RNA sequence: AAAAAA
């Protein structure tokens, strides 16, 4: 690419306008700062410049989507929650309008995940909220909440809309979103399994107990 | 007489397992004669 | 049914709003200023057009209240509920005789009663004032013109007018009655500055009076002749204990020192001027009333129905139409198509007269006679929506607007600026052998396990990695617990 | 007497079906029954009765609260001190209403009884029976005075009536009373003297524990104010 | 030292003692 | 950071 293939912090890459001769016509490349880079300004021979500066230790990696986007690989940080991403959750209180989670995982895109490590003894932990409504698309006005979720039980959800800069609004509608791994008596009992989509098992115990689960 | 029906374990990752749960993530290294990190039932460090 | 009272009136309605709100006040008495002066229009601002201001504007503001609502007296308890009786007055011949019977009071409680449903603008039904000894029911139907002399005691400073939620009485008293109120208590107001859990009248009559109440009819239908009982009960039960807790709540006020800021309240109150909804101010104000406070009424009914920013050009004529034929037959636009039934023309958007007709639980009687009209709208509507139906193009006039060759420029000095920096770097290579805690912090993790013999034995670095290839295996690929269950219910084919 | 230990094997044979109560616990896992407080068993329904200062939510139980803070879904009123707070709707009122709310200050004393009560979710009651005349004394209190006393006075107070309580203070003075489950007993008469006659007997009843004392305390006691 | 009891539907592919606990589930989980 | 008239 003409352009250097591994970059320590503060290395130069590529200047901020770029072109090229093909074809008997002018290409112009246009090179963008991303994830890794940053664009600064820099002097020389009396004349400001602005060049793209690698900000973090890795490899250079030259994109295009249907303009060339230059990003800096490393060897979590830029995993952030965000609309559309499905999010593991896990219960941390009941209210009866709404149930309050933590954030632990978020899904990647094409199973695999990235963990949100952070101390759950402090509430330095992501906190979400999933509304009364947003449980399950049957009935969206009368859920009985104690009987959807449960103190101790991950949530498999997606995020509807990040709202204010506390809290994340989550929801269980679909089918593969909804009650995953659990245990009998908030976690007292033997491990649960999911059966019905309304209705979580345990082989163990006998015990039944009335959840939302997801779709295997 | 006698319905057999199936369930299918939800599976995660190895370092998705230990965030979930702390016991279970123990559990399924008991259960090969291991521990989560990587030592058997009397290894030291 | 129930003949409307503007039929019977002297004069007819007009809600063509085709010239600002005028007045009814025809005698301006207790006033210090002259009704021509105050007969003109104000200049038109920005935001304020032309219109005629508040007729008592000048005497509610500079006029003094009574010496004796300053002083602490005690409370004057109200007449016996059972004993006291109700006094209606239907005919003109009764109400010079209540006329000059409130000009020898020291203070009077009026509340009023106001239906919406068969109106546009809405009439006012019944009028109830209460002094110390008797209590009235004056009829605002029939006696409507001829309430105008009413402004001799109700613009007097002298005499102090107890009311609450005089919000919007004020507007109901100069709209459709001519009435002004100089010398206003709201005991509403008066709620707020002692810091009353309930602002409303129910608790007024609960805890300063023990007369246990509740709301029944406020909705009703005020213009039926004659009042029934549990009607004509709550009807005078609003002014009737209003005296008594006047005194209790106006010694609160001035012990506390807050009787300055309620009076306050109070004038502002008093100087409410309503106006048409086309010539209000366009900056919105709690001194101007309006039935539409909004430019654009509209966009309000669709977010709340989740309407999307489409279909508004349907809903506006849907509106717009809703509101002309309301000011036509003189009757509320929620009794010509309600706000329900519209949204289900909005969502469904019926292309017949078939699906007009039949929607959700029923139809009104105004639009089953327009429903071929509103299948024309809709028609319209639709066809006006399919009539109507910059990222790289931006970027590339700043590319041509930027030198071409500067772009080799400012390469050359890009390879001048790496080749004078980072290709000029010499030093004296030094080892990185461990100076203290170099050796023993970054070790790497070894692990150890004890034999039989109490041996130490180092745990190879490859034992932990199939350990973890064995691990990783067998935890991607659970085996599916199988239990069965017995189904005596079941029986094959 | 047969008294109960923590731990102890449960005499009662699994083959025959009982139903359970309060005092004794289900193992989630091992599913065997054991008690986990210390008392007296009663069989006639399987419960265990047990001293206990502290009051927890329960269905179809009738308290006394105090409004400890007003919202706009909800009252919170707290029903005993330092314990969570309870739910009190607004629509848990005889003759309720939309827009309209009840008039209820913060600090009112409220008779109600508990509809839901989870022990993983905030309690609520209501002011209203489900039901039984609507009127069970439910509402708010105006006035008079209340006492803290132990669970075992209050419940032993409001169920079991050959308790030589409500029958010797009737005698003494005529009064209206009302008894919560959480240990609150609310006692409203005429004169305050009376009033205060009634609060030093239960005070002075709970504290000595004697069914046969009850008649002597408050033939003192009354005597005491004149 | 440890000393856990196994979970019968957690096996893959009746107590057990352990030595020297370490990481988190170890700390957290075990109560012996 | 709900409230008042009808
Ligand atoms: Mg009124």
């Amino acid at each position: 690419f003409q352009f250097p293939e591994i970059a320590y912090p503060g290395k130069l890459i590529c200047p901020q306008y770029g072109t090229e001769n093909k074809d008997g016509e002018d290409i112009i490349f246009n090179y963008v700062p991303g994830p890794g880079t940053k664009l600064i300004q820099y002097e020389h021979n009396g004349r400001t410049l602005e060049a793209i500066t690698a900000t973090l230790v890795g490899t250079v990696r030259c994109e295009e989507e249907k303009n060339i986007l230059v990003s800096v690989l490393p060897g979590f940080a830029n995993n952030l929650p965000k609309e559309g991403d499905i999010v593991l959750t896990r219960v941390t209180r009941l209210s009866l309008q709404r149930a309050n989670v933590e954030i632990l995982a978020v899904e990647d895109k094409p199973a695999t995940f990235s963990v949100s490590q952070a101390s759950s003894d402090l509430g330095e932990t992501f906190r979400g909220i999933i509304r009364s409504q947003d449980v399950r698309s049957t009935d969206r006005d009368r859920v009985k909440v104690i009987e959807c979720f449960k103190p101790g039980d991950i949530v498999r959800a997606q995020v509807l809309s990040l709202g204010d800069g506390t809290n994340y609004y989550l929801t269980t509608a679909r089918n593969d979103l909804g009650v995953v791994f659990a245990r009998a008596a908030n976690g007292a009992g033997g491990l649960m399994y999911a059966t019905d989509w309304q209705m979580m098992t345990s082989p163990v115990t006998g015990a039944t107990e009335k959840r939302k689960c997801a779709k295997p | 007489t006698l319905e057999t029906i199936e369930i299918h374990p939800i599976t995660f990752p190895p370092e998705v397992l230990a965030r979930i749960s702390p016991e279970l993530s123990l559990q399924r290294h008991l259960s090969l004669g291991i521990r989560p990190c990587l030592r058997k039932y009397e290894e030291f460090r | 049914m129930v003949e409307k009272p503007q039929l019977k009136f002297k004069s007819p309605i007009d809600n063509s709003e085709s010239h600002p709100f005028i007045p009814l006040l025809k005698e301006k008495p207790n006033a210090l200023k002259p009704l021509s002066e105050s007969l003109r229009l104000v200049d038109d601002d920005e935001n304020n057009p032309s219109h005629y201001p508040h007729p008592y504007e000048y005497e509610i503001d500079h006029q003094e209240y009574s010496p004796e609502i300053l002083q602490i007296r005690e409370e004057i308890p109200s007449k016996s509920w059972d004993d006291s009786v109700p006094i209606w007055v239907d005919t003109s011949t009764e109400l010079e005789s209540m006329l000059e019977d409130l000009k020898n009071t020291k203070e009077i409680a009026v509340n009023l009663e106001h239906h919406d449903y068969r109106s546009y603008y809405g009439i006012v039904c019944l009028m109830q004032i209460s002094t110390r000894e008797r209590d009235y029911l004056v009829d605002t139907l029939k006696l409507r013109e001829n309430l105008h002399i009413l402004n001799e005691v109700f613009t007097n400073p002298s005499i102090v007018k107890v009311f609450h939620g005089a919000f919007m009485d004020i507007i109901w008293l100069q709209r459709d009655l001519g009435l002004y109120v100089v010398g206003l208590f709201d005991t509403y107001h008066a709620s707020k500055a002692i810091g009353l859990p309930r602002h409303s009248l129910a608790y007024l009559l609960e805890n300063f009076a023990n007369f246990k109440t509740s709301k029944k009819y406020q909705l009703a239908d005020w213009r039926i002749r004659p009042l029934s009982k549990p009607m004509t009960a709550y009807a005078r039960a609003d002014t009737h204990f209003l005296l008594n807790i006047y005194d209790q709540l106006r010694n609160k006020l001035i012990e506390s020192n807050k009787l300055a800021g309620v009076l306050y309240e109070s004038r502002n109150v008093a100087k409410r001027r309503f106006e048409y909804s086309k010539y209000r101010p366009l900056t919105p104000s709690s001194e101007v009333y309006s039935p539409i406070e909004k430019e654009s009424p509209w966009k309000i009914l669709m977010y709340q129905y989740n309407i999307p920013p489409e279909r508004e050009v349907l809903v506006r004529e849907l509106y717009q139409w809703r509101d002309l034929i309301a000011r036509r037959d003189d009757e509320s636009p929620r009794f010509v198509m309600p706000n329900q039934l519209l949204a289900a023309l909005v969502a469904y958007t019926p292309t017949d007269v078939i699906g007009v007709v039949s929607l959700t639980n029923g139809v009104t009687e105004h639009v089953r006679q327009n429903a071929k009209l509103l299948a024309n709208l809709i028609r319209d509507a639709l066809r006006n929506i399919k009539n109507t139906n910059s990222e790289t193009k931006a970027d590339g006039i700043l590319l041509e607007t930027i030198s071409v060759p500067q772009i080799r420029d400012v390469m050359e000095r890009f390879s001048v600026l790496c080749n004078s920096n980072i290709s000029k770097s010499r030093a004296k290579p030094v080892t990185n052998s461990s100076i203290l805690l170099g050796k023993i912090l970054p070790r790497e993790e070894h692990d150890i396990a004890y034999s039989k013999d109490g041996l130490p034995n180092k745990v190879k670095t490859e034992d932990i990695r199939i350990r973890a290839q064995n691990f990783k295996s067998a935890l991607a690929n659970l085996e599916d617990i199988i239990f069965e269950i017995e189904k005596p219910l079941v029986v094959p084919v | 007497s047969t008294f109960i230990f923590p731990g102890d094997s449960f005499p009662v044979d699994p083959t025959t079906p009982v139903k359970l109560g309060p005092g004794i616990y289900c193992d989630p896992n091992t599913q065997e029954i054991r008690p986990v407080n210390t008392g007296v068993l009663h069989v006639s329904t399987a419960y265990i009765d047990y001293s206990s200062k502290r009051y927890i939510p329960s269905v179809n139980d009738f308290v006394i609260g105090v409004i400890i803070g007003t919202f706009s879904d909800s009252y919170k009123v707290s029903l005993q001190n330092f314990s969570s707070s309870v739910s009190l709707s607004y629509m848990a009122f005889p003759n309720a209403s939309k827009k309209n709310r009840p008039t209820l200050q913060v600090g009112d004393l409220v008779y109600a009884r508990v509809c839901t009560a989870e022990k993983e979710l905030e309690a609520e009651i209501e002011c209203f029976d489900s039901t039984t005349g609507r009127d069970a004394g439910f509402g708010i209190l105006e006035d008079g005075m209340i006492i803290d006393v132990n669970l075992n006075f209050a419940r032993q107070l409001l169920f079991n009536n050959d308790f030589p309580l409500l029958k010797v203070l009737a005698a003494h003075t005529k009064f209206e009373v009302a008894i919560g489950l959480n240990g609150k007993i609310w006692v409203k008469c005429e004169e305050l003297s009376n009033t205060l006659a009634c609060y030093r007997t239960i005070m002075e009843c709970c504290q000595k524990n004697d069914t046969a004392a009850f008649k002597d305390i408050a033939k003192r006691q009354f005597k005491e104010i004149l | 030292y440890g000393i856990v009891e196994l979970d019968p539907e957690c096996q893959l592919q009746n107590t057990v003692l352990i030595a020297d606990l370490d990481t988190e589930a170890e700390e957290t989980s075990i109560h012996s």
